[PDB]
RNA sequence: GAAACUGCGAAUGGCUCAUUAAAUCAGUUAUCGUUUAUUUGAUAGUUCCUUUACUACAUGGUAUAACUGUGGUAAUUCUAGA
RNA sequence: AUUCAUAAUAACUUUUCGAAUCGCAUGGCCUUGUGCUGGCGAUGGUUCAUUCAAAUUUCUGCCCUAUCAACUUUCGAUGGUAGGAUAGUGGCCUACCAUGGUUUCAACGGGUAACGGGGAAUAAGGGUUCGAUUCCGGAGAGGGAGCCUGAGAAACGGCUACCA
RNA sequence: GUGAACAGCCUCUAGUUGAUAGAAUAAUGUAGAUAAGGGAAGUCGGCAAAAUAGAUCCGUAACUUCGGGAUAAGGAUUGGCUCUAAGGGUCGGACGAUCAACUU
RNA sequence: GCAGUCAAGCGUUCAUAGCGACAUUGCUUUUUGAUUCUUCGAUGUCGGCUCUUCCUAUCAUACCGAAGCAGAAUUCGGUAA
RNA sequence: GAAUGUUACCGCAAUAGUAAUUGAACUUAGUACGAGAGGAACAGUUCAUUCGGAUAAUUGGUUUUUGCGGCUGUCUGAUCAGGCAUUGCCGCGAAGCUACCAUCCGCUGGAUUAUGGCUGAACGCCUCUAAGUCAGAAUCCAUGCUAGAACGCGGUGAUUUC
RNA sequence: UGUACAACGGGGUAUUGUAAGCAGUAGAGUAGCCUUGUUGUUACGAUCUGCUGAGAUUAAGCCUUUGUUGUCUGAUUUGU
């Protein structure tokens, strides 16, 4: 099966392909949230461990945590819900979905990183990843800097470039509370 | 090769061992032995025979080690860039200690200070002109 | 100003006449027998606590979409892990 | 017409509401703190009224039929008490108790190529026949049942199950 | 005792324990049982077997000499325990005392 | 009951691929008759059930030769029980 | 099972018996053939039918395991624990037996028949036949399989003091 | 006279489904008696819970065995 690696201290992912039932194996009865020690699955990944998060049947069906079972079920979901985005106010779909137990039937196992291995891992561990947006009210300026409310934030703001050609330009948010 | 259960007492079956039954509905059900299909048959309750799992479970007969099992842990690590800031920017601007903030701020501070009550008298103006700009 | 969140609407309209014979329906009554979004008019000095060494009010908490990125399925307004 | 409106006492409450919201203006006033104040209006908010509704409900009125005469209590039929349930009255439901309720002034059953009304056609008058169908009411979304959301649906260009 | 019972089953009194015996447990028998799935395809023919069965409450067609048919058919129920209520007698003037049963 | 010989005819034409009249030679003994040898001081009827074996005049199956055998299907025939 | 000195172990094989059977699917192939309509087979593959010989891991049947439990009626003063009810009745039930109701296994060489042929006279031609000869069938004979002649046999061990 | 054999015992394997005994502010309740109930007690009560996957059975054609105990020359024939 293909693994959908994460490295969320970076905010970095990659993914991997493995072929060999021995190596692969080492996921089996494996639930949700298990951890896994790497040296199994792989030398490069010698140390490294991985919390399972989730991930895709063939046929592309999702797991869903929480269900056991290492087969597929279908489901009465609700607003506020895994591998369902309601269409309605109060909408409820009966729907197909994976169970939180590893199989073979998986076309793709989901992992995130919770410790780093002895060696690298190139598209994961050696690039690094800017988080996309910064703080916008006010106190969680306030706290993603330390500052007291003596302070004042205006200055504190991000500010992004982004050109116009000959124009270089300059945005903030807009901060709020 | 798998090892199956029994869907009545909870009981380890092997290949080859016991029946399996396919109801109407189409739940199936698995006997190891034909005790449990039985019982089975004759609409015993699990729950109440004493030598199954479910009973065994339901009347908290066991556990022990269960009740012993607990903790463990391992956790973290660190830094990663984020586009229009590499690890260096982030080194330096967290770095800076207090009294270069102070001073950048006070500069500052002081120095749109100035902006401020000068597009105020800008206003004046515009307006003295606004109440005036005759003929 | 896309996307998405949030709010509101989708219980109106339109269509048909299958059931239905004290049912529905009509005229006439009753709520001193109840629910009522909305519209319109009014309507809130009291919230803390063994009650001097105070309690963010110059304003307290995180978790999520969209998004970024990694994925699954022949296949749907399917959706998973990060 | 009330045990009405409203109020008073004693307590009760996994405590309802009592604005941590948004837009325009920027002004007064000193002990000069960016002090303390402060214009127009938005969205909210509890309770009452109003409006748009709704749900039940009184009195009278329906086509053919006796080759339908007794009907109603399996498994509520008619009433009493108490409770539960409901937005709320009520056998609506449940317990206990009673033996009631309708009928030749046609009950009950059958039929209907029956949705009801406003109306239509036929012109001496009295009638006779029709009304699926432009407005009002009701019912339904292939057939049944169940239910989520919500002020409001037992909704179907909503879900859930079964049947076709 | 059970129960409707002089039934069947177990008991007391009384009476028996007498009908060659020992060791094995092949076939085939005689007598007694049971069989997955199918369900009379067996057979002259359901022969033989099997299935039903007591009681309480519900319900019950054609036809008929109006008596029947009828336990028609078809259904629910049934142990143990702990309670509730109702059903008599006798004697002293609407009660009062005393005695005694089981059944629903 | 079964099999031949002749070959007029059938078979568009062509006797004999397959058939075959008039006649004619046979074979069989699960038909039915004819007989009355055995058994009337006894040989227990019909059918079925069960089970074994034998015959071949072969229905299927093996390998072949014919055809009015293109293919498919058939039909005639051989060695075959 | 007596008798061939005794007793034992390992063997031979005369004779007799003998067994396997039939179908389909895939593929060949929508091919050869055919105007079309239609429409094969050999080799290779997977299964099945009828038969046979065993076997009991498994599944199922049987139950005096009277093995464990449950139940009615009575009897032992009660309890415990038991008797009787022609095995009292019910649920489960090991083992054994056992079922196309279960599973496994069922061999390969020759020689021939019909027939088609080779060479070839008789008959200077011709001819599968006369001499000689090739190929050839669910046939036959062997291989294999079962008994083993109690008057068929081989090789081998030990052969008596009380 | 043994790496013997047997009877028992032990362990394993099985079957059944939780023994007896004790205990319980478990139990629909009813009925007595009292100091009349921040848990009143006494009698009776199917059943329920715990000790308890317990107890019983297990070769009679199951497997095993460092234990205990016992056994170990009776009869008859046979020769080239
Ligand atoms: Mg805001
Ligand atoms: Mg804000
Ligand atoms: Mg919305
Ligand atoms: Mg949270
Ligand atoms: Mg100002
Ligand atoms: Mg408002
Ligand atoms: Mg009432
Ligand atoms: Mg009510
Ligand atoms: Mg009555
Ligand atoms: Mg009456
Ligand atoms: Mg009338
Ligand atoms: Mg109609
Ligand atoms: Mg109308
Ligand atoms: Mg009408
Ligand atoms: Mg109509
Ligand atoms: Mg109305
Ligand atoms: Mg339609
Ligand atoms: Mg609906
Ligand atoms: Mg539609
Ligand atoms: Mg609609
Ligand atoms: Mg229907």
């Amino acid at each position: 099966m293909k693994l959908n690696i994460s490295y969320p201290v970076n905010g970095s992912q990659k993914t991997f392909e493995i072929d060999d039932e021995h190596r692969i194996r080492v996921f089996f009865d494996k639930r949700i949230g298990q951890e896994v020690d790497g040296e199994a699955v792989g030398d490069e990944f010698k140390g490294y461990v991985f919390k399972i998060s989730g991930g895709n049947d063939k046929q592309g069906f999702p797991m869903k945590q929480g269900v056991l079972l290492p087969t597929r079920i279908k489901l009465l979901l609700t607003k506020n819900v895994s591998c369902y985005r309601p269409r309605r106010d109060g909408e409820r779909k009966r729907k197909s979905v994976r169970g939180a137990i590893v199989g073979p039937d998986l076309a793709v196992l989901a992992l995130v990183i919770v410790k780093k291995g002895e060696q690298e891992l190139e598209g994961l561990t050696d690039t690094t990843v800017p988080k996309r947006l910064g703080p916008k009210r006010a106190n969680n300026i306030r706290k993603f800097f330390g500052l007291s409310k003596e302070d004042d934030v205006r200055d504190f703001v991000i500010r992004r470039e982004v050109t116009k050609g000959e124009k270089t330009y300059t945005k903030a948010p807009k901060i709020q509370r | 090769m798998k090892v199956e259960i029994d869907s009545f007492s909870g009981a380890k079956i092997y290949p080859g061992r016991g029946t399996l039954f396919v109801r109407g509905d189409s739940k199936i059900f698995r006997f190891q032995n034909s005790k449990s299909a039985s019982l089975f048959k004759q609409r015993k309750n699990p729950r109440r025979i004493a030598w199954t799992v479910l009973f065994r479970k339901h009347h908290k007969k066991g556990i022990t080690e269960e009740v012993a099992k607990k903790r463990s842990r391992k956790t973290v690590k660190a830094q990663r860039p984020i586009t229009g800031a590499s690890l260096d920017l982030i080194k330096e601007r967290r770095s800076l200690k207090p009294e270069v903030r102070k001073a950048n701020r006070e500069e500052k501070l002081k120095a749109n200070k100035e902006k401020k009550k000068a597009e105020k008298a800008a206003r004046k103006a515009e307006k003295a002109k606004s109440a005036g700009t005759q003929s």
